[PDB]
């Protein structure tokens, strides 16, 4: 135990003391509840109303790194080794590993003239942390790696288990839209403190020789799950910013229960977690429309959308569909099956033939600018050669221009080639288009 | 009373607000910050701070001139006090410099305000402080395009040393990549200069910051973002329009480290600062701007990463397209 | 107002008198 | 426009 | 073999898994005894705990204090940021983080009050903007109050009571402790005896029950 | 609709005419003209029937590029000003019910926003914002509500006032973009938000909530309190929106007369070094009416005194 | 007695040794709690990360969007550039990149789409220029396309798409979760339950079996409760994979086999809530009625123990570790437990800028959402505190606090953070990275070292996915920041530069502060008034290097600031060979380029600066070894670049056959050469001269 005595001035007798803060649980059994050093960045510190004849006292607890940072405090004016002294005590009762967590947290503006405490903090990190080593191939990684983990994991815990939403029909977000832009900024914090001395922490400048480079593959690993934390943390609140439950309604089924069962640890650190975020997003961005590549996509969608919501107006519905066309074929190549039957759809549904069909051809044009397919036509399609990936590419493009032709001559079945004389807009668009 | 105590001198400034008379007593507050009192610098800070707060408003019955007049004197000397405040902390936990000599530089500074002459000769540029060896030009208005050039150099280098020796020893947690250093160094100036045109001149500083990407390896390599001296840029409130100016600049002359298959980064920071352009437009330019992504996607072919090429000249393709 | 001048300083690197 | 599928005789060897 | 953000991923995993296996006190309270401290001065940059801020009592009750004639007593309830003083038949409630702070009084009680306590409504009963229900109990009566301490604005949480019509005959027993449980139980004892009581209270209006028991 | 009819390539010719390259004998028609005049006269109270006939411009482009038919509906929408019937209304409970246009096309983005451009260049700000909200384009949504707030911050939020029809729309594009996750660019978005903290904050000080209005105010570490916030509060003010800046003034006054009112009902040093705080503050800063402003604020401290 | 470039390598070994000493993941992650945190605002210039740009969803997107019957779905492409959209039946891929895509539709389903996903082909079974396989899962059936994602001039890859004749019939279980390991193994769940299926493929067709096969992993039977899924993730370095549950159970399967799935750890959030108690501080933040939202795994390069981070809807962030039960027979573990909890931060969002215990306790990222973390630890968080507008919490690690920290006993896990807003409609669908993932080192020492990577790899970037559009949020580096505070100090004292410099000094320490204003001096961070900037850096690197003392002597942080700087530059050349023998070179050439130009700035800002630098012109012992050391790093400099444009030269010959008419003992000398030996040993020396003397007579041979 640590204890202190504490005296309020004399005179007033104590008469009670409660709880202001909210009950202190580390954990949710025995294992792991009491367990401070955990949550020094999740909770607030217990605090306590003590009531006397005269007034209440508020008395805190201080954290690990609330002591740590007012023990620096002591050494601003002090000597040298004065800080290697005050250090080691930390180190004999919280371990090395604790010890330089805290001082990254102090460097990291936690804690309780502060700027040379913080640079205090930053030295003790870098001076304490020791260095990677290979055992009895294997490596112990230095206690200034494990201090980097140890901070950012419990940066994280409430959340990384967690599920990333709730439903019960359409609805809710599991942990609160104020939690998680304080877990993001204290999390950009530390990736800021990182970049601001890449040069002087040991480790993450580049390079016995297989000590220090599995240190330094093992502080690149947590810098990039840093910044994964950021985007996938970033990604959840842009979901809540827009009509959410309006995507979740509108999607499948395989989707909606991917969703589901989605935790924060595979959105972060897993396949299946970024491919759902990208279909996600691909749904609010071809709905806003209901890199250059992937962004103009996007916008085309938007201008496709917004044409077929209009009055008819031959400006500005030309102009949409005009631009819309003009957006696709700079995308050609990258355009997947499903979004290029979509738009060729959308244009179809606006009378918008010729466009819809020179869409078609340049992708197919683009998806294949070898000609890869042209000769394996010309080899008689030999069977088990991998060309026929190329001319599937095309031929997906090619039914699609059937489709076209073939709602043309449907929407003018029974409309006249000419009126009285000059040719109708029925058939200068089967014109244009053939 | 105020005039030989300062705690004096609070009320009566505490009288002039509670009443009103904004101008009267930032014109108390300054003319004590000048005085030779004994007064803490950062006590003079907070004077000054103060003044240039009641002179920012009108007050009944004082000029629109002499408030500005008030207004602008307290925020020169704020900006040099608090340079002076940096200088004085940076010195005093200096290891280069000896117990003996701090002790006679912190009566001289921790005082009254000095003039940039003595804080600039005597301090800054000895200990070789690049960083506020700038702020004081800008203080000063110094016109000199070189000497501001050349200390932005230095400054990047000594920044860039500071974060690898860093990185080498991990060093309490783990310290940022180079460039990331380098990049808070010049945020710390960008908002603190307010991106005055003569210290923060981007027809000079961001080929700098490029030729620092290339020369310095802050790139992919590394896994850094390889459009990370646009990104800092444009994030710092340059306008796109410069940007891209700047970037047609360096695609053309073809001076190094802008060489070779090496401007295959040079297009990528164009798709880049373009891309962020007309996605800022139709949020909310001409011909030289398809000219020059035209122009360079000569230099994607030129240089024809099989795919990587590949992929980005339709990305260029693209933004031809958007602007057209 | 600012005059640089290298010529004559004062040494920062060593003490006084 | 429908997205033009390539064959299986490039996609997969031998 | 693995990816970099996958390699992190395990590593955050086994970090969580570590700190999740702080022993249990069970474990370090073994049958037994102890008498390990490390004491530190309470000025010290070690210390456990601090005083951080202190309330001085508002002057409206110290006067109220001494115009009692008999009994008068204080109390804290901590959770909402709230103090209270009984002198007599009387009770008065204030918050202490509030500088300057009003008096929220209950004057109605006609007996000597010996006991207060701030507890769970029971759900269903009241409407949901009643966060807890205030239990007075005197030498006649045990009285139940509707209470609001939703957070407007700033600091504390404003607080306004509502009469309820519920109230219970004393009987014979002192009543000096009252706690309540999550779910809105109301258990009582004190001085006279060993007895515990329990204070049930329902919604309706019932012929052959009472809508407080 | 049987490729029997000769259009005429440009559309600056007369409705009927022969091509200079072509036979004399064979005659050209304008047939983008055609239409445009049949339009006309049933296009202004029969939108509906209108676009049916536009849509046999789908197939042709103008000058400028734009498709004839998204240019008609854009045209048409403008001067019928019939929103919810041909775009599609999108309610304030976060749905989007299909109009007219959704038929002819599904990537109806650009006459949104064509619609909500020329609207935002006629300083028709609320309604650009409803059109820009409706195709989910917060960068401009935000960016607009930012200034039809920033006017009315200190205003008194009044029924019926122009507050209220603002503030609750903006609270309703509040919600709809957080339960959505949607968000422009911080600039914009810390803005728009830290906007609604604000109008919060002047309607519980019109209100006399004196102690609520002072919390919030607290939370936003907008204007220090402590002498130590002052140097990074100072900091912060220059890369703040306008529309805050411009806004500086009336919250430092609420906030002296806040803690001016609560020093007439230890504590007294306390509000007395906060009093000093907001003056400093306002010293180093120049900004709207700072004149006025600067001195009223000296005067309220000395009355604490 | 040692030469100049061999003292200078000296120190360029031993810096780069000091740089791959950055702390490891759980050596700032001990068991236990930390609040540690430095908020930003987001329009500051010490932001952590910001917006760059924006891209709307396509309207024609829009217009199916709306014309949706019953279900639709947007989801992310990050890896790519692309974005796709799902509406019933029909799919829709654009590059939103481009300012104007096309829509790559792909209608040939039946039933509802219900799950999407990019994955890695299997080996051996594609033609080559075949880079992913897209699986798409209906109601009814998964479906397998080849996909080539062919890079372009423009920077955005064209995707074309290819039939397979690969799919299989789904079965009962819904399908809403995808995920592909790096050897093509794909695997399925959804939210009918708790099983994991994996879907088989190959390329020959047998009278026996199918060309596509479909398993479930998790043989069930008898009694079982209502219970699904989440979420899916891998992690291929510890060839592992973790499902998240509606009830918050974690659920971790090892591969043990290219063709097994086993079951190996099982943990419900009872078990997660019992090691919490057992911590030294427990919170209400979590507890019995808290939910995990998501998961993101931690790989072995970044920590050996956390294998898991965990976050809850309180904004929780709990990181587990996992362990086996022995040291040999990969080695399954076989249990896990929660280690350390990082708890949210405070400051919530104003648009107004406002003014040491472990805080246990905080609401401002309550309720999240969603959630997702990057290595070296980039975490965002959607919180959803209103049910219109997403507010994104992003954070990164506090890479220079944690690089200076000492000892290692006071590691905590530092952070600095910001809130990006997004405006009011924005709901967060997902958040995927662009740019290529990160790794400073191996291992966990030294992976996490962000200062070493500035100029090696490109700031990581992240494609935010909204109901609206994709907005890519960049991380900024040191140097990005300090150009930027820079850039505000142009208009200001000499005094305001030397505040501002002190801030970076407190936080970085004064080598890595001096090494970003080198930097930013070089014109790194320009990539982005500009002259000024680089002329403040400059003042800076001058006024603000120190000097050199007698403790054997102390040099100048100025020195060590260009021996920080130097090494970085070369960091991924110093211990590498120079070729891989049919030779061919092991840096490519376009990489060698780049590393040159940056070591020539460095040199032309040097002989610029003679004059003005101190210890560059010539001076007692203090400043005599200093002139030393700088006068060593730039024959070390120049050196470098003598050896670069020497290995550029070669592999413009035919390498290949010059090695072929040489002796054995110079083909061997030539097959273990490192560019450090080239740079500054003799040997490298020598054998350039034999090179040279032998790529001559092969060029008379040729006679161009």
């Amino acid at each position: 135990e640590q204890g202190t005595w504490i005296e309020l001035e004399n005179g007033n007798r104590t008469i009670e003391i409660g709880l202001t803060t909210a009950p202190f649980a580390a954990a949710k059994q025995p294992l792991g509840f009491g367990n401070e050093l955990a949550v020094q960045f999740d909770q607030v510190p217990g605090e306590f109303a003590v009531l006397t004849n005269t007034g209440v006292h508020i008395v805190r607890r201080r954290r690990l790194v609330d002591i740590f940072a007012k023990a620096l405090g002591n050494c601003v004016s002090a000597s040298d080794d004065a800080l290697e002294r005050e250090v080691r005590k930390f180190i004999n009762q919280y371990g090395r590993v604790e010890t330089i967590a805290a001082a990254l947290a102090v460097a990291c503006g936690q804690g309780s003239m502060d700027r040379n405490t913080e640079n205090l903090a930053r030295a003790a990190f870098i001076e304490y942390g020791g260095q990677p080593r290979l055992a009895a191939e294997s490596v112990r990684l230095s206690s200034r790696h494990d201090a980097l983990a140890l901070y950012l994991t419990r940066l994280v815990r409430t959340l990384w288990k967690a599920k990333v939403v709730q439903v019960g029909s359409g609805s809710d977000i599991s942990s609160t839209i104020p939690t998680l832009v304080t877990i993001q900024e204290n999390v950009e914090r530390l990736r800021n403190f990182l970049e601001a001395n890449k040069s002087t922490i040991q480790g993450l400048a580049p390079p016995e020789d297989i000590a220090n480079q599995k240190e330094h593959q093992a502080l690149h690993a947590l810098q990039k799950l840093m910044e994964s934390i950021s985007e996938g943390i970033s990604f959840v609140l842009m979901l809540f910013d827009e009509r959410v439950s309006d995507i979740y309604a509108r999607l499948d089924a395989v989707s909606q229960q991917q969703l589901k069962d989605l935790t924060y640890e595979q959105l972060f650190s897993q396949t299946p977690g970024k491919e759902l975020a990208k279909v996600l997003v691909k749904a609010i961005v071809n709905r806003n429309i209901a890199a250059p590549d992937d962004v103009v996509t996007f916008k085309a969608q938007e201008q496709l959308q917004r044409a077929s919501e209009q009055a008819h107006n031959a400006p500005v519905l030309r102009a949409l569909l005009a631009e819309s066309l003009r957006l696709f074929e700079q995308v050609a190549g990258s355009l997947t099956p499903a979004n290029l039957t979509t738009a060729v759809e959308q244009m179809i549904s606006l009378k918008y033939y010729a466009g819809a069909i020179q869409l078609c051809l340049t992708v197919a044009q683009q998806k294949d600018r070898g000609n890869t397919a042209l000769s394996w036509v010309n080899d008689g399609k030999p069977a088990n050669d991998s060309r026929k990936k190329a001319f599937d590419e095309r031929k997906i493009c090619y039914n699609l221009i059937h489709q076209v032709l073939d709602k043309l001559e449907s929407d003018f079945a029974g409309e006249p080639e000419l009126v009285d004389g000059r040719p109708t807009l029925a058939a200068t668009k089967r014109m244009e288009a053939y | 009373l105020a005039e030989t105590d300062f705690r004096h001198a609070e009320l009566l400034c505490r009288f002039y607000t509670t009443r009103s008379r904004f101008f009267e007593a930032a014109q108390v507050q300054t003319n004590l910050a000048k005085s030779d009192l004994n007064i803490s610098l950062k006590d003079r800070i907070i004077l000054l701070s103060r003044a240039k707060g009641n002179a920012s408003v009108n007050t009944i019955g004082i000029s629109r001139q002499q408030q500005q007049q008030l207004n602008h004197e307290a925020s020169e000397l704020l900006e040099i006090a608090h340079i002076q405040d940096d200088l004085l902390e940076r010195l005093v936990a200096d290891p280069r410099i000896p117990e003996e000599r701090k002790a006679e530089i912190e009566e001289f500074l921790d005082g009254p305000i000095r003039t940039l002459t003595d804080l600039f000769n005597d301090y800054a540029d000895q200990a070789n402080y690049y960083d506020l060896c700038l702020l004081i030009f800008h203080a000063a208005d110094f016109h000199n395009p070189r000497t501001i050039l050349d200390t932005w150099n230095n400054l990047i280098n000594q920044s860039h040393f500071e974060a690898e020796q860093r990185r080498e020893y991990w060093p309490i947690a783990e310290p940022p990549l180079p460039y990331v250093y380098v990049s808070q160094q010049i945020q710390l100036i960008a908002h603190r200069t307010s991106l005055d045109s003569l210290i923060f001149p981007v027809n000079s500083l961001l080929p700098v910051v490029c030729a620092y990407a290339i020369n310095n390896g802050q790139d992919a390599s590394i896994g850094a973002d390889p459009c990370w001296p646009i990104q800092l840029f444009l994030n710092l409130g340059v306008p796109h329009a410069l940007v891209v100016q700047v970037l047609e600049n360096v695609l053309d002359t073809q001076e190094a480290p802008f060489t070779g298959r090496r401007r295959k980064l040079v297009v990528q920071w164009i798709a880049m600062a373009v891309d962020m352009w007309v996605r800022e437009v139709e949020r909310r330019m001409g011909s030289w701007v398809s000219e020059l992504l035209g122009r360079a996607d000569q230099v994607l072919t030129q240089i024809a990463d099989a795919e990587e090429i590949a992929s980005l000249r339709r990305t260029v393709k693209g933004l031809k397209r958007s602007v057209d | 107002k600012l005059v640089i001048n290298k010529d004559m300083r004062t040494d920062l690197f060593s003490p006084p008198n | 426009r429908k997205a033009k599928l390539l064959p299986m005789e490039e996609a997969l060897l031998p | 073999d693995l990816p970099p953000v996958a390699k992190a991923a395990q590593v955050v995993n086994q970090t969580l898994q570590l700190d999740d296996s702080y022993p249990d006190l069970d474990s370090y309270c073994r049958p037994g005894a102890s008498s390990d401290y490390e004491m530190q001065s309470s000025d010290s940059s070690w210390a456990p705990f601090h005083v951080v801020r202190h309330h001085n009592i508002p002057d409206k009750v110290f006067e109220h204090l001494n115009a009692g004639e008999v009994f008068t007593k204080l109390g804290l309830f901590a959770e909402i940021g709230y103090a209270w003083a009984s002198i007599d038949s009387s009770l008065f409630l204030w918050d202490y983080t509030h500088p300057n702070p009003e008096l929220i009084g209950y004057e109605e009680a006609t007996h000597t009050i010996t006991a207060v306590a701030l507890v769970p409504p029971k759900p269903g009963v009241f409407v949901k903007t009643i966060t807890h229900v205030l239990v007075v109990a005197t030498t006649s009566e045990i009285i139940l109050l509707g209470v609001s301490a939703t957070p407007t604005p700033s600091g504390s949480k404003s607080l306004t009571l509502y009469s309820t019509r519920m109230s219970v005959h004393r009987g014979g027993s002192d009543v000096s402790f009252i706690v309540g449980t999550k779910d809105g139980r109301i258990f009582l004892g004190g001085e006279s005896d060993t007895d515990i009581h329990e204070i049930f209270y329902q919604q309706e209006e019932r012929w052959f029950s009472s809508r407080c028991g | 609709e049987l490729k029997l009819l000769l259009k005429s390539s440009g559309q600056s010719a007369q409705l009927l005419s022969h091509e200079p390259g072509d036979p004399p004998c064979l005659r050209r028609l304008n047939f983008v003209r055609l239409l445009m005049l049949y339009t006309r006269k049933f296009e202004s109270t029969d939108p509906r029937e209108a676009l049916q006939y536009f849509y046999f411009l789908r197939d042709e482009k103008d000058s400028q590029g734009e498709n004839m038919f998204l240019r008609c509906v854009s045209e048409l929408v403008i001067e019928s000003r019939e929103f919810d019937m041909i775009l599609g209304k999108l309610e304030n409970d976060g749905s989007r019910k299909p109009g007219v246009i959704d038929k002819f096309t599904s990537d109806t983005k650009p006459i949104i926003n064509k619609v909500a451009s020329v609207a935002e260049n006629k300083g028709l700000f609320e309604e650009a914002a409803k059109l820009y909200d409706l195709a989910k384009n917060a960068d401009k949504v935000l960016e607009l509500m930012n200034k039809l707030l920033s006017p009315v911050v200190p205003q008194i939020s009044a029924p019926q006032s122009n507050k209220e029809r603002l503030k609750n729309m903006a609270l309703s594009i509040a919600e709809r973009y957080r339960a959505q996750g949607i968000s422009a660019n911080k600039f914009v978005d810390s803005t728009f938000y830290l906007l609604l903290d604000l109008i919060t904050f002047f309607d519980e000080y019109h209100s006399g909530h004196i102690d609520r209005a002072f919390d919030i105010i607290e939370r936003l570490k907008l204007v220090p309190l402590n002498q130590e916030s002052v140097e990074e509060r100072v900091a912060a003010f220059r890369n703040f929106s306008d529309e805050i800046r411009h806004n500086l003034s009336e919250v430092l006054l609420a906030t002296m007369n806040i803690l001016f009112t609560q020093f007439k009902r230890d504590r007294d040093s306390q509000l007395r070094s906060q009093a000093r705080t907001l003056i400093t503050f306002a010293g180093m800063i120049p900004y709207r009416t700072s004149g006025d402003t600067n001195a009223r604020l000296v005067q309220m401290e000395v009355l604490m005194n | 007695d040692l030469p100049p470039v061999a003292k200078a390598a000296q120190v360029v070994n031993q810096t780069l040794q000091l740089d791959d000493s950055y702390p490891d993941l759980d050596s700032y992650c001990r068991p236990g709690a930390s609040s540690d945190y430095e908020m930003q605002s987001s329009d500051s210039s010490w932001a952590p990360f910001h917006v760059v740009r924006h891209h709307n969803i396509p309207d024609k997107v829009f217009e199916h969007l709306n014309a949706g019957e019953v279900f639709t779905k947007l989801g992310l492409f990050a890896e790519i550039g692309y974005a796709w959209a799902s509406i019933d039946s029909s799919l829709f891929l654009w590059d939103y990149t481009h300012p104007n895509p096309e829509l790559i539709g792909y209608e040939e389903a039946t039933h509802t789409i219900t799950a999407v996903a990019l994955v890695p082909p299997k080996p051996g079974v594609f033609v080559k220029t075949i880079t992913h396989v897209l699986v798409v899962a209906t109601t009814s059936e998964i479906i397998l396309l080849g996909v080539s994602a062919t890079p372009t001039p423009s920077g955005s890859k064209s995707l074309t798409l290819y039939s397979t004749r690969m799919s299989v019939h789904r079965g009962g279980s819904d399908v809403s979760f995808i995920v592909g390991t790096k050897d093509g193994r794909i695997f399925l769940g959804g939210e009918s339950d708790t099983d994991i299926h994996e879907i088989f493929y190959q390329q020959e067709e047998r009278w026996f079996s199918s060309r596509c096969g479909k398993i479930n992993h998790s043989h069930p039977f008898g009694s079982r409760q209502q219970e699904w899924l989440r979420g899916l993730y891998v992690d291929d370095t510890r060839n592992l994979l973790y499902s998240l549950s509606n009830r918050s159970t974690i659920r971790t399967y090892h591969m043990e086999g290219p063709e097994k799935l086993t079951k190996v750890i099982e943990k419900d959030k009872t078990s997660c809530l019992r090691d919490f108690a057992h911590m030294a501080d427990s919170s209400p933040l979590f507890t019995d009625k808290t939910n995990i939202v998501a998961l993101s795994p931690i790989p072995a390069t970044e920590a050996s123990k956390l294998h898991l981070m965990a976050l809850t809807d309180t904004g929780c962030r709990l990181f587990l570790s996992a362990t086996s039960s022995a040291s040999y027979t990969a080695l399954a573990p076989q249990s896990m437990q929660l280690q350390f909890v990082k708890f949210p931060p405070r400051e919530s969002p104003t648009r107004i800028r406002t003014l040491s215990q472990l805080d246990k306790t905080s609401r401002a990222l309550d309720p999240s959402a969603l959630g997702f973390r990057f290595s070296p630890g980039y975490f965002f968080d959607v919180v959803r505190k209103h049910p219109n507008q997403d507010m994104l919490f992003v954070s990164a690690p506090d890479t220079g606090r944690i690089k200076v920290t000492q000892p290692a006993s006071a590691l905590k896990y530092f952070e600095q953070g910001t809130w990006i807003e997004l405006e009011n409609g924005n709901r967060t669908i997902e958040i995927g990275l662009t740019t290529a993932p990160f790794a400073a080192a191996k291992q966990p020492l030294g992976f996490g070292n962000e200062l070493a990577v500035q100029f090696d790899q490109v700031p990581g970037e992240f494609a935010v996915l909204t109901n609206t559009g994709v907005h890519i949020v960049r991380r900024r580096r040191l140097v990005d920041i300090f150009a930027k505070a820079l850039g505000n100090c142009v208009s200001a004292s000499d005094d305001a530069l030397e505040r501002e410099v002190r801030k970076f000094i407190n936080q970085y320490g004064r080598v890595e502060t001096i090494a970003a204003a080198l930097a930013v001096a070089c014109g790194q961070g320009s990539d982005l008034m500009d002259r000024n900037t680089e002329n403040l850096a400059r003042a800076a690197f001058i006024e603000y290097g120190g000097q050199p003392r007698l403790a054997s002597v102390r040099l100048s942080s100025r020195h060590d600031a260009l021996a920080l700087y130097l090494t970085r530059l070369v960091r991924t050349l110093w211990k590498a060979k120079v070729v891989q023998v049919d030779i061919s070179s092991t840096i490519p050439t376009s990489k060698l380029v780049t590393i040159q130009e940056n070591v020539e700035r460095l040199r032309n800002f040097l002989e610029a600066n003679k004059s003005t630098i101190q210890g560059l012109a010539p001076p007692d012992i203090a400043n005599q070894k200093e002139h030393q050391a700088l006068h060593a790093l730039q024959k070390l400099m120049e050196s470098i670049s003598e050896g670069i444009s020497f290995v550029l030269m070669l592999f413009d010959e035919r390498v290949s056959d010059i090695y072929a008419r040489l002796d054995a003992v110079s083909q061997q000398q030539l097959k273990d050469l490192t560019y450090e030996q080239l740079f500054s040993q003799t040997p490298g020396k020598e054998l350039a001269k034999v090179l040279v003397k032998a790529i001559v007579n092969r060029n008379i041979a040729s006679g161009a």
